[PDB]
DNA sequence: TTGACTGTGGGAAAGA
DNA sequence: AATCTTTCCCACAGTC
């Protein structure tokens, strides 16, 4: 079997040169609706496994260059939850570059409040890539589409959230049309989705592109803007409202919970609702308003419902070959922290999923590391001189990256920079 | 040519009356506040060695004292590092 | 209100419808450098202070000031006159850092003793990420740093923006020291962070032998589920920690 | 065509 | 009470 081997110096050069990172991304709600007995209600939106990095391709050339058949060298997925072994369902890849787990399922015999999504990832030849798990995800029975108030409410869309919208047509569950964005067009593809963060804005603002954010949990009958995290192509101001049994309901002050059937109205635009028709989104009529002026019948393909997602993202390449040991274990520095000066420079990491067997480099300089716990690290500042040879101090400001390394040579990446602070002093603390 | 890397070699002396008797019959390539190898003026590594007759004599002949350096500190940021006394004393006289 | 989050605007069919204190590189000042290295450099930094010295300068980089730099280089005689020079010791660096997060960090045992000594200075200060000078010696397992906090009335049952307490970081790291310390000294013994996990469960997901065993001789209830109901043992099951499994299955039943 | 299922939404019923 | 969360219960509109 493969031993463990130590990162060397030309390999971090060449990370630091090619920089092909194998990044891997999940999107995936922040809540799910419960089934009871042996029914199946299923996550309206899929969980989507993306695959983005262009290090994957080499990944794809490297097995190849060893004997590897295109269907051997094809990773295969599983998806399934943790805590029960009610066996993991199939993701097949290909030729795409992601794949959407649309036949999950939740029972009420697991009496669980929160969970998380685990992803088994391992190519054909056996190889193993390991156990990726996403953020947590909330059970619930049926959405709060009372009169919520915000007391002691979280579970309602708060300003910049990453949110979602989907469809379905009386009832029909492969009428699911999910909303995206793709080659600068909306999109109402029942295939793709992306993350759409959701502005709060104020009722007199600007025509677009540049606008004063507002804060503040969302409601009804307010002023929405939404913006797709990806392109970044943004739609005009819109208006949510709460529909129910293709009518759709204006005057509204309440909170806009979880899974809500709400509708979106352009400003001056008469009743012009933005619908969809089949394939593509459409502007659509709904003229009738009798009954009272804050309800409006709205046609089907109408009842866009709502509903909040996170990001995972666990990124790392292999300097040191390939290796035996999986890669489950990815971890993550959310800041870098001080700790002394002059010859007890220490760094402090703070992050999560460390693991003992990792090690910090600055740059290309392997360093003294300590672990303290799963989310905690300190470490050994080196001396400038590895950096600059003929420097006996710190002269300018040096700005170089830190990464992590395990014992085995695989190599995470970070999106911290390092910079030595210069020192007016030469030789410090001699004794 | 030969004269101009005089004070960056005789300055790692030590010598007061090297310096005063090369200094009262002056010169004419007027190198005054000159930057050394490592950048910094004979005022700079003057106070890096840490006696006041020689950056007094200094300042005495024109050395500016509110320069930058090469790496870009002035004469008391050295002064204050290195804890003598006497020579924030007339950095700050000199203003 | 202030900030915004551009994008690209996109429609539909028909828009019509709309109708003397020297800058120096970086932020360092005279009485900075000062303060951060028969020299009587403590006496140069007695006359830095007086005269037309700016005390509360922050560095452009790292966002720390004077007193951060005497902390981190462990400069307790420039600290000294420099609370005597009526400074402030709750500024906020780039990072969160309060002066006496420094001195924890960098194990300043002089500057921590001026600090604590020092009224005006606070002891439940919260940087970035809320972790508080308390949890940053159980942290570090600095002996003897932990125990001055509190019998300078510190408060033990504090939280990060998380929801760790101190003795969660004590039950991380097993830091013996800090964890009976605090227990003694009032500690909340089953608090539950955001997450809704346990000192326990910190404990046996990283091995804590010792932590584990002291909360045990203190009652911890073993049988609290976390967000998704996983007892201390599940993880230390899953862990494959099978010590920590036989201290929860016999030391201190009942 | 008829027979046995099936995810999804909505209201009745049951606690709280 | 007037809200809310949690369990069943059952008829569309389609695929199998």
């Amino acid at each position: 079997r493969p031993p463990p081997k130590r990162l060397t110096r030309e390999a971090m050069r060449n990370y630091l040169k090619e920089r092909g990172d194998q990044t891997v991304l999940i999107l995936h709600a922040k809540v799910a609706q419960k089934s009871y007995g042996n029914e199946k209600r299923f996550f309206c939106p899929p969980p989507c496994v993306y695959l983005m990095g262009s290090g994957w391709k080499k990944k794809k050339e490297q097995m190849e260059r060893d004997g590897c058949s295109e269907q051997e060298s094809q990773p295969c997925a599983f998806i399934g939850i943790g805590n029960s072994d009610q066996e993991m369902q199939q993701l097949n890849l290909e030729g795409k570059n992601y794949c959407t787990a649309k036949t999950l399922y939740i029972s009420d015999s697991d009496k669980r409040k929160h969970f998380m999504l685990s992803v088994k990832m391992f190519y054909g030849n056996s190889d193993d890539i390991g156990v990726f798990l996403s953020k947590r995800i909330k059970v619930i029975s049926k959405p709060s589409k009372k009169k919520q108030s915000l007391k002691n409410a979280d579970l309602c869309i708060a300003s910049g959230t990453k949110v979602a919208l989907f469809n379905r047509l009386r009832s029909q569950t492969v009428s699911t049309r999910y909303l995206h964005v793709e080659g600068g067009n909306f999109h109402a593809s029942s295939q793709q989705w992306g993350a759409f963060f959701i502005h709060l804005l104020d009722d007199d603002e600007s025509e677009g592109e540049e606008f004063t954010v507002r804060d503040g949990y969302i409601h009804y009958g307010q002023t929405v803007k939404l913006v797709c995290s990806v392109t970044g192509m943004a739609l005009p101001r819109l208006i949510i409202r709460k529909v129910d049994k293709q009518t759709a309901l204006l005057d509204a002050d309440d909170p806009v919970s979880q899974l809500h059937k709400c509708a979106f109205y352009l400003k001056d635009t008469e009743r012009m609702y933005l619908c969809l028709s089949q394939e593509r989104i459409i502007q659509f009529q709904a003229t009738p308003c009798p009954k009272e002026p804050n309800k409006e019948m709205i046609n089907d393909g109408a009842s866009w419902t709502i509903i909040s997602t996170d990001k995972a993202e666990y990124t790392f390449y292999e300097g040191m070959g390939p290796v035996l040991a999986p890669v489950t274990p990815v971890p993550v520095v959310e800041s870098l922290q001080l700790n002394g000066g002059g010859d007890v420079a220490m760094l402090e990491l703070t992050g999560q999923n460390f693991t003992p067997n990792l090690r910090v480099w600055f740059g290309d300089v392997e360093a003294e590391t300590m672990y303290r716990c799963g989310e905690s690290m300190l470490c050994v500042v080196p001396d400038i001189s590895a950096f600059r040879e003929g420097w006996r101090w710190v002269r300018q400001p040096v700005q170089v990256p830190v990464t992590l390394v395990r014992n085995d040579g695989i190599i995470y990446s970070t999106s911290l920079t390092f910079t030595y602070t210069p020192e007016p002093g030469p030789r410090p603390h001699c004794s | 040519q030969t004269q101009r890397i005089f004070q960056e070699a005789v300055r790692k002396g030590n010598t007061q009356e090297l310096q005063s008797l090369l200094q009262n019959m002056t010169n004419c390539e007027f190198n005054v506040n000159s930057f050394g190898p490592e950048g910094q003026t004979a005022l700079h590594q003057s106070v890096i060695d840490g006696n006041l007759e020689l950056v007094k004599l200094l300042v005495k002949f024109g050395a500016d004292i509110r320069l930058a350096n090469r790496d870009g500190w002035s004469a008391l940021h050295i002064a204050a590092f290195g804890g003598h006394q006497d020579i924030v004393l007339y950095l700050i006289t000199k203003a | 209100k202030r900030r915004r989050q551009h994008g690209q605007l996109w429609f539909p069919e028909g828009f019509k419808v709309s109708e003397v204190n020297v800058r120096g590189p970086d932020g360092f000042t005279p009485l900075m450098i000062a303060s951060c290295s028969e020299e009587d450099a403590p006496a140069v930094i007695s006359d830095f202070i007086y005269q037309g010295a700016s005390l509360h300068n922050q560095t452009d980089r790292t966002g720390e000031t004077a007193l951060h730099l005497a902390a981190r280089y462990s400069r307790s005689d420039a600290a000294k006159r420099l609370l005597e020079a009526s400074a402030d010791a709750n500024i906020q660096d780039n990072m969160g850092r309060t002066p006496l997060h420094a001195a924890v960090s960098a194990d300043a045992q002089g500057v921590f003793q001026i600090l604590i000594r020092n009224r005006a200075t606070d002891l439940d200060a919260r940087m970035h990420d809320g972790t508080t000078p308390l949890i940053l010696a159980a942290r570090l397992a600095v002996e003897g740093m932990l125990e001055d906090l509190i019998n300078s009335h510190a408060d033990v049952n504090a939280v990060d923006d998380l929801g760790k307490s101190a003795l969660h970081w004590a039950a991380a790291v097993n830091n013996v020291d800090a964890a009976v310390v605090l227990l003694k000294n009032g500690a909340n013994k089953d608090m539950q962070n955001n997450r809704e996990e346990t000192p326990l469960f910190l404990a046996a997901r990283e091995g804590s032998y010792e932590t584990a065993k002291v909360l045990l001789d203190h009652f911890a209830n073993r049988d609290i589920t976390d967000h998704m109901d996983r007892l201390p043992r599940d993880i230390a099951q899953e862990r494959m920690h099978h010590d920590i499994v036989r201290l929860l299955d016999e030391y201190n039943l009942v």
